[PDB]
């Protein structure tokens, strides 16, 4: 990808096969789970839109999610084009106009255009915008691929609180909403949806207790 | 007991099998099998366990209980999904069959307070989740689907749903012959209960035995060893255990002290 | 005696069992069982197992149908809300599904001669005998069971919230923990033992026919060739008894092959 | 056969039991029971020929296992390297030990190779890639295999011997459900009953191809042609107008 | 006969089975089966008793086991002659079939430490010194089928496996026209059902019969004959001079 | 027997000859000719 040069001019770097192999194996292995969101951002640091498209097309199967992300990319590229004013005036040598909705996706733009945009001062964060677009697409894909809600989790009378809290936080991370609502639900549903003995224990502990205190008290 | 203790010890050292398996294979009381199992450093009641399942048919809920050792079936349709009716069925089956542990699966109606009170009154331990037996998981569902197959077949010749379901379960219990053995489920369950009664008679016979410290002598050695815990006395010999070793000695080479 | 007194008094305030049951089950001296029975304010025929007797009674304004086993005294009672032949047929098919009954003794009541009852008894192949029973012993057992069930229901009605629950608790305590006056064993144990010891002739005959259906190939001590399809009688660890043209022969297991020629 | 056919017909219209029960409880030939079942409108298995193959990883090595759909019988082996030759060898061995007609398996690389395709085409084995409820049974058997090989590894020096000992104990001395028997008794009973049923149906197929004409006590004229069902004891049992009758051989002719 | 000639030819070009095999499998008369066989240019005790032996073929050692009672065959080519692989094969065949006794010679491999340890661990009785005619006939028959299928044999192991498969399944045997697999299945099933029924009795039937001596137990009464067992000895007596209580 | 069934049936579909003629002309056993005749719907 775009790699900074030691007190020199940055040049294009070939993509290591290790990153592609690791990405495809981790994608095919477990699921479209939230843990793939950080992993992807670790495997695409400072990458051109062409590199992002190449990484995207390497996946095998599950083409429905590919269609979802392509449609979202198209709509958000249209939004970016409609919000960003169209550049006007002559284009001087060594500079390029603002990338189009198709250019940020990398479907039509070539590597030379990306290099020219990167070397332009100030640099255009086209790659970062496309990466965050892909992040949003993956977030909504994970939202679709969650076969459970947050309000339907129940704890068995003899079920330990450990896996109950584990699944509660798994569903909390699988659910996307504002942070305040997440705090409210993780403060209320945890006590409100437990076994009666630990429920009364938590009520005795009072509101605002740290989760370490409740997990130590519910033991037994 | 004709040198079967050594064979059981060798079999548990090479396999570490269930105590009841050794007891049945070598015709031994369960106590010696349990002590042999406990002797194993890496190791530490099938009748009376029932499994309950719920199904939907003709827009109505039907609850079916099935035994694990024999597979005896009971079924009933409930007008409305409430815990009171399930508790009533549980107490009726407790009052009709000897039930020791009721195993079920996850369910909102199974965790009701009424069924908990009903099972606490009867003294029956209830639980839900993975079946206790590591095998025969598919037996319950195969029997349920056989019942579902036969109820649709016998529905056309009946006037009511409940009568048809009960006739189908009666046919499955009595008028359906199996494979190995080839007899009714009632016959196998009554045989199991009879063998349970016989094993309880053996248990009370062992209860007749008590501390009864016994000293032993081996191979006519001049020394007397002991004390050793008495296990069984009969056929002119006495089988005892000591230091995780079980052995049988003739009576002429042993003494019993009150 | 190893904390058995407390558990015994708990199960007696919950069950009100007989003192023989307390002595046998919890391993306690008879004096403790007798004093536990006294402390409670609520306490003070060999034939074919196919014979059962069904009767109906009016208790507390409700109709109760009770079926009793003649050979053991086992009882099963239910509370029928509305007296109809349909519910009687329901109870009959329930008891037929749960037990291999073959003969039922009933009176000349309207619901006993219902079309549903006739259809059920014809379908299940159960003999029906209306009228007064010919055995006074069965009537005496009926009366004793009736008075005992009335007493236990009166004792246990305070604990239960409904009549059906009280009846079921009464039948549970009678069948499992209560010990009868003959032998001192529970009714359920007696009936299950009778059922276990009853199914012997049919299985014996079917096993005899099956063992006679087998085919055996055997050789003599000095004969290297095999013989014909000798019928099988008995199999042993090291010897087999077979028939070969009305001749009884005992052959060692080494020189005997047992086969069922499917073709 | 002493007027037990009418009783069997009545008890089959009542209970609708299996043909084996009808034959056993009244000493009837299998042909009579089969035709009674067929005549019933209510009434209308190749189980041993169905197997499932699964591969797992342990200690960095591949272990393959084939499991019967019914009775929970298993057979496992370790493999040095995962290619088509070892899979073909295992398939050929299992075909040489047991009769298999079809197999279900996943979409692995070794399953899609040409070697296994040729091996199964040689033996006429249907290969299906992809199972109503057998998944739970096979996964429970696999977990039992894992726990027993973990427990038995203490006294073993090589993984192959440990796997063989584990499958031996599982298939011989691990009593399961109804009857308290092992997988061997179940498999042998199933295959024996299947062989018996197939030979009985082949005998019926080769017997029924003959027509009959009989004389009765009220009409010297031969009537028919009825379907041949059974012959013996100087008589023939046949069926005409969906009614089963018996006629002495001296008053009957077969074509 | 319904298009059975074509499939009979297509299976004879595949396995080259015996005439009785395809005669019984496809329901064809024996005459046409014999004609099909001729038209091919390449063609013209106790359940626990098992016999294991070693054979040499083109610089290869092969361990071959055979069930004496049913004639079932198994074989495996051992690359380097050592007792460890013999023990491995023995434990594998034990895991695949119940064996209580093995008849071998005094060979070093058969008496090897690993083999002895495995057989003692499995509880299998050992008998040295050996019946042999049947083993030799099966050996030469399998050599004949190996020669028959060697034309399509890419490797020795596959050829041996296919020969075992065609011998055990694709060829009918003797009495009843049953293959080795059918015979072993039948004998195992009969043994299982007979032992089950034997364990069923002596739990219900327990009678004492006096003849001529002692309180013998009744074993079988009928057809004017009483067979009884006492002191581990079986005696048959006429219906007279025998009282059943 | 050497492909005689096919020629026998193809000529029987045109002429419907007696089983003896098929047996003699094509050298087939009488049972094959009889069952070939039986397979013909027109003949009996
Ligand atoms: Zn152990
Ligand atoms: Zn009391
Ligand atoms: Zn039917
Ligand atoms: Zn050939
Ligand atoms: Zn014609």
């Amino acid at each position: 990808p775009i790699v900074q040069n030691l007190q020199g001019q940055m040049v294009h770097q070939a993509i290591s096969p290790r990153t592609l192999n690791a990405w495809v194996k981790v994608v095919e292995e477990k699921a479209f789970s939230p843990e793939v969101i950080p992993m992807f951002s670790a495997l695409s640091e400072g990458a051109t839109p062409q590199d992002l498209n190449t990484m995207l097309n390497t996946v095998g199967g599950h083409q429905a999610a590919m269609q979802m992300l392509k449609e979202t990319i198209n709509e958000e590229a249209a939004e970016w084009d409609r919000l960003h004013p169209v550049h006007a005036g002559p284009i001087a040598p060594g500079q390029m106009r603002e990338p189009r909705g198709s250019d940020i996706a990398g479907t039509t733009s070539t590597l030379q255009e990306q290099i020219g945009w990167m070397t332009h001062n100030p640099p255009i964060p086209v790659g970062e915008i496309y990466k965050r677009w892909i992040i949003l697409g993956l977030n909504k894909i994970v939202r679709m691929y969650s076969p459970t809600s947050i309000l339907d989790i129940r704890q068995g009378p003899k079920e330990p609180f450990r896996d109950y809290v584990d699944r509660f936080y798994k569903t909390l991370r699988a659910e996307q909403a504002s942070q305040e609502v997440k705090n409210w639900m993780t403060e209320t549903l945890l006590v409100q949806n437990a076994n009666p003995d630990c429920k009364t224990i938590l009520k005795a502990l009072g509101p605002g207790a740290t989760l370490e205190e409740m997990m130590t008290a519910c033991q037994g | 007991f004709l040198d079967g203790i050594d064979k059981a010890q060798e079999e548990h050292e090479k396999y570490h099998s269930n105590w009841r398996a050794m007891a049945s294979d070598f015709n031994l009381p369960p106590v010696v099998a349990k002590e042999i199992v406990a002797s194993c450093d890496k190791c530490q009641c099938s009748p009376g366990i029932w499994q309950l399942n719920c199904t939907h048919l003709e827009g109505k809920v039907i609850l079916v209980a099935v035994h694990v050792a024999s597979g005896y079936i009971e079924a009933e349709v409930i007008p409305a999904e409430t815990g009171q009716e399930t508790a009533y069925f549980l107490l009726k089956l407790a009052g009709r069959w000897p039930v020791k542990t009721v195993h079920t699966n996850n369910g909102s109606n199974f965790t009701s307070t009424t069924v908990k009170a009903a099972c606490w009154w009867a003294g029956i331990k209830q639980e839900f989740g993975i079946p206790y037996n590591p095998q025969s998981q598919g037996v319950i569902e195969s029997m349920n689907k056989e019942l579902k197959k036969i109820i649709g077949q016998v529905r056309d010749q009946a006037e009511h749903l409940k009568t048809a379901v009960q006739m189908a379960v009666f046919i499955h219990n009595f008028k359906r012959k199996g494979g190995i053995g080839g007899y009714s489920a009632g016959e196998r369950i009554v045989d199991i209960i009879a063998t349970d009664i016989q094993t309880k008679e053996l248990q009370k016979q062992i209860t007749k035995i008590q501390n009864f410290r016994v000293y032993y002598r081996d191979s006519r050695d001049p020394v007397w060893k002991g004390p050793a815990k008495l296990l069984w006395k009969g056929e002119g010999a006495v089988v005892i255990q000591d230091n995780s070793d079980i052995k049988v000695v003739p009576r002429r080479k042993a003494k019993i002290i009150r």
